[PDB]
């Protein structure tokens, strides 16, 4: 529930499983 | 309810059920000063920040509401600590929490380069094959006996008395130099003292850094003090990347003047092989500054720092805190 | 008199020693089919590593061997009850790399606990590593050493060395070993055990110090391999007979074992691209090294040729100081 | 100027130093009453042992005082807020029988467990043992070292020292101390408590390393004494006035304590026949020389002269290294 | 059911329970073989006795049923182990039950002779009144640093590794000297070894006797070998009373070359201070050979030794037997 | 219960409490 102010939302972090939501 | 923003990190898992009915917490996944929200410059208590930022005084006026800083780790060099003192901040950190991890750390890459295993078993992956006795005596040429040597070490704090401690096992020779420390130090340890940093760098085999960044010390291992070094010695820095200057480090080994060399911090990061001074450097061992990983540790270290900050916000600064280090600057 | 190497090429340390009294050849074989046949016929005494191995109807063919002494410690490769009954005494060099064996085994115990060589593996491979939830992905697995359980099989001048440095880490220390006497555990402190069951269900790290004579051949089975606890490591530096590696293949894949550093192989020389261990996950291989030292190949090479001279200049066995076989002698 | 020495006879070591710089004297005195006047007006510099005790008001007697150096480490018999107001710096050996004291305390837990004072002691007063069940009673009460626990109250130089040598015997170390920053059990492997009351609770044997300020007067009081398990022991090397021995004596007859060794005591010198331990059992007592040796002697002797030659060639206190009123001297 | 006696002794409180229903248990409290009752020298199958009385050749033809003999200790040169293989008579000890309490007494002696301890407290009760500094030094006299002192151990088997690893945590510098044992034994441990008798003598400050009994050492510690010690050196004795020359000895101590000495085992016992060569010699300590008593001690010594007569009973010999030492003499 | 065979009762061992039986 953590409150996301990632204002700069660039994507120089690919941490974790692939993300295939729709 | 107050805010609570995590300056550079994305998970929040551990620290959310305790800061969860005294504060809101929000990150900001941050990797500059320029990248952080408006919301937080304006409607922040406290903040928690990894290794991975820096704030300057420019930098800390631009907050209007901030009273405390926690770093979670032991080190506080990234951070200006006399100017955050004037502004009225206060800023803690966690002393203690992975000090048995750094010194097995340390002796791991001791072992490394008197036994060479990582270039051996890195032999094996590019295709190479021994069979004879003589191609075994030459793969692995420049083993050498641990019994019989004398280590160096520079600065004698949590982490250089863990290591002192088990390098006896081995049969090591153990000097320091250190000179903040009181008299008699070493007479408990049964350990020997040297008075000056030229002393010990002639009586060493191999140098170890222990010590911390302030400003008295930027650049320690520099040109002219790596020329006073013995002829094939070895270097280990696992403290901080500011006290090796690396552009006299790669010339030495090349020249032959030092053996080898393992290193866990670096003045510039990340770390690539393709790119800075030691692009090019025989002899070099690089781990991505991962010294201080553990399982354990980790759940250890994010839960007291969380419970730093509610004492702070249920309480009363600077009498609450219990690891506070601008006491002297707070006014 | 006439002194061949068996296997080897250099003899610039044991020439100066043997130049007096006999004289010094080398062979540079490697089986038993490429030894010359002036070798077989007027030779005395012989020189061997462990890359050759003798048998009966190997020692059969010679005419005038009386001595062979083994550079090392280990002589599993030769038969030592078949050549007591034809004469022939057998010598070794018992104590000249301790010390670098126990070191050597100490660091690959640090390597699997505090994970060194694949982080350095990973960042030559160009991986990129920049945040901190980064750093905790790719160094996933380490773990703290204090509290942990070693297990020790075979306590001999290796076994003891180990242990001693291993206390100063904070580990709890056993070990098995059928073949001592009563006490031995009281005067450094350790903790005994009885059977070998008992020492794998209480270990999370273990470790082989034995020799390898003829009741423990294959002695990490299929059926033992299931007794270890979920997720213990294993450090082989003694013998490659001593693991079936066919069972060790199907232990990582699945998940059982987190990972195993091995020095010693059933078939050598090792590659990684051929065997059963051709594709096994969290493993750590070495050229069968961890004695190698300046000091120690030196001083193991002129104890070698000293026994000779001895040999040839006095009585046999009775001049001689490492015999192995002095019961099976007749 | 002249520098006079307080308590003692013997200045064979000061002498040579202090020879081109100073005037040197004695004053043998075993109270503040018997200082000559001479001293008391033209006195720049003093050195003082443990014997003699100095307050406000015979600081207030001196005229040209300006520094005071005490030959040992320990300087809870000199007012050090109340010299600093009057503008006297006071100096002090820090470490130099460190590891003489930590031997000593090593000596007194030996004698508890494996009983050797006192059987040394019966054999002069004429006991005869020849059978095996007369050496089972007159040598009764002997306990086996491993598995036990000692606790240790303030962790300093000598604590430092005692914990490291106490763990080669199987000891398990516990340490209580109230002053001192965290993670310092983690470097050396040790456990750590937050109150003395449960340090008592699971201790077998207690032993006193800490200083004497003036929050821990009479430490060990009649209310604490109850808390200590079921026949435990206690050691005490550190100072006299931490122990009420008035307490302890009944400890001692009723049997909640086995038994006890003092090398410090509140009223000195000792003696068997005087003193609230009169008749009390299973007690062993030294004449306060944890300290002494050949070596140690001299570094001492010689350090605290050329503290003094310091100061009158040089500016107080910045030309001095071991200050301990720096804080309140003005 | 047959007869087990205890030849020395009076208690039998712990073996009754285990030999109750296989045996018949007695005991004769005997001071010397002409003490022992018809009856045992007729009917006895097995016997236990401890170190005060010893057996020869003679004494063991007037048997005409014993099979077993059972030593509660460790050492057996008190039985004449060859002449009983001959008549069929096997001979058990019990090997390590006492081990580490010998050498944490040994430890207490090596201290104080450096630290005097004993001689301090014994000279408060003669009435000794010390109270200035000057008499405290006068008092004490003798005091040495054992950091930087050199040991010397003669025989190293399990008592004699306990006490090397533990003098090694206080500063000294160990050596020792054993002709039986194999090569690279001291690489193990890191200690140093020599190759004669003599030169440990030459280079040793104090000289601690961990060695056995043979026919071969007998007064090991003579009258020539004794002035081949350093000036001003100490000597421990923990091991057997044969092994040295009071004579000799007392010589020494008067004249000054021998500092000191602590003895806890005797030529003859029990001991006096006022009878013997001893009878005045400065710089003494002895104990009435109890460095290996305690109270965990005591009880499974004697419980082990009752379970092997039992083996024997209901077994065969020496196939159930473990601990043997006359094996090879058995017929 | 164990047999006394002390066939030389002597004394030369006091070596425990007072025996003050009747
Ligand atoms: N993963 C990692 O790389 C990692 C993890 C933890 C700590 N560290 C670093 O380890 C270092 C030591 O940590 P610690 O807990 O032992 O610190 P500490 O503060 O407990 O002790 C530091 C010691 O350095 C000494 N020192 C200071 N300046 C010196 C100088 N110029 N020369 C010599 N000695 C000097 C101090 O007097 C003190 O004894 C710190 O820089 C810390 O940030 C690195
Ligand atoms: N570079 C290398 O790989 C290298 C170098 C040196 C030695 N080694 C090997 O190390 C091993 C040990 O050497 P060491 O000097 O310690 O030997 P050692 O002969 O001194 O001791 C061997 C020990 O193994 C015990 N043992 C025998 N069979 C056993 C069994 N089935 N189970 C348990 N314990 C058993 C023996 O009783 C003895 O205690 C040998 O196999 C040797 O060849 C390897
Ligand atoms: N011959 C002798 O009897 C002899 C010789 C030397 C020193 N001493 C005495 O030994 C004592 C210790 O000397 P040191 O060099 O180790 O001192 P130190 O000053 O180096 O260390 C003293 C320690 O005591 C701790 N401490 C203080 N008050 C405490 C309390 N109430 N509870 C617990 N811990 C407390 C301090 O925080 C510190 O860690 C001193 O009292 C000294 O005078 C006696
Ligand atoms: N309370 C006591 O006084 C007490 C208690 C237990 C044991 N002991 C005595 O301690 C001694 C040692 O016991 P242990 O268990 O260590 O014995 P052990 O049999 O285990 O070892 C004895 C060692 O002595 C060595 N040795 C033999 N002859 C020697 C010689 N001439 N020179 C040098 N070394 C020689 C042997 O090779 C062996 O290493 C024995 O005599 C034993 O009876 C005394």
């Amino acid at each position: 529930e953590a409150l996301d102010l990632s204002m700069k939302s660039v994507p120089w972090l690919k941490a974790g499983a692939l993300d295939l939501s729709v | 309810r107050p805010l609570v923003a995590l300056l550079d990190g994305r998970d929040c898992t551990v620290e959310m059920p305790i800061l969860k009915d005294v504060a809101t917490v929000a990150f900001c996944d941050a990797q500059s000063t320029q990248e952080i929200h408006e919301k937080v410059l304006n409607e922040a208590v406290g903040a928690l920040m990894y290794h991975t930022i820096t704030l300057t005084r420019e930098d800390l006026e631009k907050f209007k509401a901030l009273r405390i800083i926690v770093r979670i780790g032991s080190g506080f060099d990234n951070i200006d600590i006399k100017s955050a003192g004037d502004l009225g901040i206060a800023v803690c950190n966690v002393p203690a929490a992975s000090v048995e991890e750094t010194a097995d750390s340390t002796l791991c890459h001791i072992l490394n380069l008197y036994r060479r295993a990582t270039w051996l078993h890195q032999a094996l992956r590019e295709g190479t094959r021994v069979q004879s006795v003589e191609q075994i005596r030459e793969v692995a040429s420049g083993a050498a006996r641990i019994r019989g040597e004398t280590l160096g070490i520079i600065g004698l704090g949590r982490v250089g008395q863990a290591v002192a401690l088990r390098a006896k096992a081995f049969g090591f020779n153990v000097l320091f130099y250190d000179p903040y420390l009181s008299d008699g130090v070493e007479r408990a340890l049964g350990l020997q003292r040297v008075s000056t940093l030229q002393d010990l760098l002639f009586h060493s085999d191999c140098v170890t850094l222990h010590c911390g960044l302030n400003e008295h010390n930027h650049h320690l291992i520099n040109d002219f003090t790596v020329k006073q070094m013995r002829q094939g010695a070895f270097l280990v820095n696992t403290a901080r990347g500011g006290l090796v200057d690396e552009k006299a480090l790669a010339q030495a080994l090349k020249e032959g003047r030092i053996r080898g060399a393992a290193l866990d911090v670096h003045e510039s990061e990340p770390f690539s092989f393709s790119q800075g001074p030691l692009k090019d450097a025989p002899n070099l061992i690089c781990t991505p500054h991962a010294a201080w990983y553990s399982e354990q540790a980790s759940i250890e270290m994010r839960e007291e720092a969380a419970r730093e900050i509610r004492r702070a916000i249920t309480g009363r600064i600077p009498d609450s805190l219990k690891n506070c280090v601008n006491k002297d600057h707070l006014t």
